[PDB]
């Protein structure tokens, strides 16, 4: 029952950090098998900030919806509130409504994926699948989650006869050098759990496939949607009955497939990783919220979020602090950028990239720092969870208490890495138990009224901001409109906030302090450091840009 | 029983992963079996177990192999401070590609950031970002748009290990999906001859489904297949309402800018 640690005294570095979204390269000084310091350093720019200088505002969002192409959508989603901010125009209700559920079926597609396909190889132990008996495993998945035909033996077995004949090809191919090759001690699921999981991976495949196609029908196409414009959307087909039908009709599969499997998987794997509720964890959150009821300014997103925004600190779940826009700013100091760009609210933001070299602390990623009232906050389905739970949003509070009543946990037992594992899962469960409720909204609204896009002007000179809770966390696009055009364009994302590096003071970043204290069983094969950096879903593209 | 399905190496350049996305919606087939059966897909950053040392030992593992490989490339070469701003395992991005490209048996370039620059190389063009081409001086087979759809990914990667490399047009795509333009097959071309447009997004031309050329539509300067297959089998960007950017077209960033006018 002691989590397995070694002796291990010295330096790791893990890069590349695979199974996340782009570049990233983690160091961290054991000492004993433990952790005792870590840097997050970001391996790739690109400065899409400083490419949008001069260029038109309408033409912002699709630059800037390819920062990245696993958060898809959440990019184009909050330019266009930026630049709808600094026109001033409010979008009609039918375009709020569209916008929300294009975000939602993006919820859905990310978390599916993120669990299986990055997250879940960290945690199971595919080879030993193989050694599984699949009616026990039948039994098993019985027991844990609804009656499915997915779950039977039979299909098990095909499952174990499919990974039999690739390991045995000699091809490993995406499993070569798996940490799990040969046992791991660090690996504690039964081969029956292994199985199940396996197969439910498996089947994620195809699932994501329609979670994509849901999403698509209002966004018109996967990845990297087309149905955006300043003002509200253009599909005015996405408002129609046959459309929204067949959304509502892969929606209901995709829950399905959450409810049956990612849920009880989540839960299956937390209870034996319960010692993970003790690692990994930080203090502070921050969200902007999402799925606002009005979205015609960006304090009104703020306000009525049904996911709703706040901030933590200290983990004090006795009081949700509203979010000051005037308070955040990023700092540079141990970034590769300019000298002299500390302390910017973004409004005032600068990206002047300038490299040093490979592992310098003193300057050691390509995201910036960014604080609020001087403090480092952690982002996403966690911050959110904390917000909306200490609040009493009341699907949070039934979800989050289904949780903690399966793993006989308390709510603090969220501040840590298998806490940010089971968020992720929490809110997904949630979107999905609103879908039905937000597609009838949207398709009695489409049915009365087709107004989708407002009239606007492009003001000479003005600012504004567009907030977003997107998968990974608080996103916001900042503009400074001069002549037109765009004077500055200044992205802060929520893998800015996770995983980018120390600030001005020293003080680090969310994911680096997370990893004080992993234990360390096999430095060669460091899983550890993978279960906490995969559990803050990170995406360096997004972080960077 | 001695068993080998071709090797294939994916790098992961200055990209925002949108490609790797793009090609796992396949489902003719789906990306299972294609991995399974079809491919060993060796390395591949964004799904592989292995992290750290053991990844870099299976890349060069795969480098090595003495059936060779194909190389599919996703993302720009960032060149500027000698390829500094874009590393993996502590190796700028150029020099991997490059000793990749090398022995490669074919290069596939997914995404118009590979083939052609994309996004980061949009001006100024802060990191010297280059398409593999333009950096290397090889040849590539282009699969090009922001994603190409998984449809035009397979279908070349299952063409070349099949009958060969298809004939290609002067950007380097394949002509069994970019051999048309985007306006010669869209649904709403009997407007665009009609001279019928809708001038504004609220406009009720708009709500009728009017051509999308006066708001900017780069269809008739567009190679790519997306009204005739669609998109997640579902749905295309002017189905939604919205005009096409031009997403396929080398530089696109530059030359079809401002996206909501005809320059
Ligand atoms: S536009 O320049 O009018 N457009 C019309 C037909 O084909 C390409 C260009
Ligand atoms: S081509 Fe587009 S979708 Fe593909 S990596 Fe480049 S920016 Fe991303
Ligand atoms: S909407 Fe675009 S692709 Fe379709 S007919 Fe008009 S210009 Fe051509
Ligand atoms: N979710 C997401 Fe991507 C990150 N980090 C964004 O925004
Ligand atoms: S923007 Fe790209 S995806 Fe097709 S519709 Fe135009 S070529
Ligand atoms: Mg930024
Ligand atoms: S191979």
């Amino acid at each position: 029952k002691p989590t397995p640690q070694s002796t291990f005294t010295g330096p790791i570095v893990v890069d590349p950090i695979t199974r996340i979204e782009g570049h990233l390269r983690i160091m961290v000084e054991v000492e004993n098998g433990k952790v005792k310091d870590a840097w997050s350093s970001s391996q790739l720019f690109r400065g899409l900030e400083i490419i949008l200088k001069g260029r038109d505002p309408r033409d912002a969002q699709h630059f800037t919806q390819r920062a990245c192409g696993v958060c898809t959508y959440v990019h184009a989603l909050a330019s266009s509130r930026c630049v709808d901010d600094a026109v001033k125009v409010s979008i009609p209700a039918n375009a709020r409504m569209m916008r929300n559920l294009v975000m939602a079926s993006q919820y859905l597609h990310d978390h599916l994926v993120h669990f299986y396909h990055a997250h879940a190889l960290d945690w199971v132990d595919v080879t030993a699948a193989l050694k599984a008996d699949p009616n026990k495993a039948a039994k098993l998945a019985a027991s844990i989650a609804p009656a499915r035909p997915g779950n039977s033996a039979k299909a098990l077995k095909a499952v174990q006869d499919k990974l039999k004949a690739f390991v045995e090809s000699g091809q490993l191919g995406i499993f070569t050098n798996a940490y799990f090759l040969g046992g791991h001690k660090a690996y504690y699921l039964p081969p029956e759990v292994d199985l199940i999981a396996t197969a439910h991976y498996l089947e994620a495949l195809h699932m994501q496939v329609k979670a994509a196609s849901a999403m698509a029908i209002l966004g018109g196409k996967n990845p990297h949607t087309q149905f955006t414009v300043v003002g509200g959307c253009s599909n005015y087909q996405g408002l129609t009955k046959d459309p929204l039908a067949n959304y509502l009709a892969l929606s209901k599969e995709v829950c399905q497939f959450v409810n049956e499997c990612y849920i009880p998987d989540l839960l299956a794997v937390a209870g034996f990783y319960k010692d993970w509720g003790g690692i990994g964890g930080t203090s502070n959150y921050l969200a902007f919220g999402e799925f606002a009821t009005d979205d015609s300014s960006p304090e009104k997103h703020l306000a009525t979020s049904q996911f709703p925004s706040g901030v933590i600190t200290g983990r004090d779940l006795g009081k949700v602090d509203n979010v000051d826009l005037g308070a955040i700013y990023e700092d540079v100091k141990y970034s590769w950028y300019a000298p002299g760009g500390d302390g910017k609210h973004p409004y005032d933001g600068v990206t002047d990239p300038k490299y040093t070299k490979l592992d310098d602390k003193d300057h050691y990623s390509w995201m910036k720092a960014p604080r609020y009232k001087g403090k480092a906050m952690e982002v996403g389905p966690l911050a959110r969870t904390f917000i909306a739970y200490a609040k009493g949003q009341p699907d949070f509070k039934k979800v989050v208490d289904m949780v903690l009543g399966k793993l006989s946990v308390p709510a603090t037992a969220l501040h840590s890495t298998l806490g940010r594992t089971a968020a992720r899962g929490i809110e997904t469960a949630i979107v999905c138990a609103n879908m039905e409720k937000w597609i009838k909204e949207m398709a009695d609204s489409g049915a009365k009224d087709n107004t989708l896009c407002a009239k606007w002007e492009m003001p000479e000179e003005s600012k504004g901001v567009g907030l977003a809770d997107a998968p990974r966390g608080a996103l916001s696009h900042w503009i400074r409109i001069k002549g037109k055009k765009i004077d500055n364009f200044q992205l802060v994302v929520p893998s800015t906030w996770n995983l980018g590096p120390r600030g001005a003071q020293g003080d680090k970043s969310p994911v680096e302090e997370a990893l004080i204290g992993t234990p360390i069983a096999d430095p060669k094969r460091p899983v550890e450091i993978l279960r906490t950096v995969h559990a803050f879903d990170p995406c360096i593209a997004c972080g960077v840009h | 029983t001695a068993k080998h399905r071709p090797s294939v190496v994916w790098l992961h350049n200055a990209e925002c992963t949108g490609c790797t996305e793009a090609a796992i919606r396949t489902i003719k087939p789906y990306i299972d079996a294609l991995i399974l059966d079809t491919i060993s897909l060796d390395y591949q950053e964004t799904i592989m177990a292995a992290a750290g040392e053991a990844a870099e030992a299976a890349l060069h593992q795969a480098l090595e192999g003495k059936d060779g490989y194909y190389l599919v490339v996703e993302g720009g070469l960032p060149t500027i401070d000698g390829g500094q701003w874009g590393m993996v395992a502590g190796h700028p991005m150029i020099e991997t590609t490059k000793k990749a490209a090398a022995k490669a048996k074919g290069i596939i370039c997914i995404g118009t950031c590979s083939a052609y620059g994309g996004v980061q190389k949009a001006k100024p063009n802060p990191s010297q970002a280059k398409g593999v081409s333009e950096a290397l001086g090889v040849k590539t087979i282009n699969i090009p748009g922001c994603p190409p759809n998984p449809i035009n990914f397979v279908g070349a990667v299952v063409h070349v290990l099949t009958k060969g490399i298809p004939d290609l047009d002067e950007n380097g795509r394949p002509k069994l999906f970019y051999g048309e333009l985007v306006h010669d097959n869209c649904p709403r071309l009997p407007h665009f001859e009609a001279s019928e447009f809708a001038p504004s997004f609220d406009s009720e031309e708009a709500k009728k489904g009017f051509c999308l050329y006066e708001l900017g539509c780069k269809g008739p300067v567009t190679y790519n297949n997306c009204p005739k297959v669609l998109f997640n089998q579902v749905n295309w960007p002017v189905q939604a309402g919205h005009p096409c950017l031009g997403c396929s077209e080398p530089d696109f960033w530059d030359t079809m800018t401002p996206f909501y006018e005809q320059g």
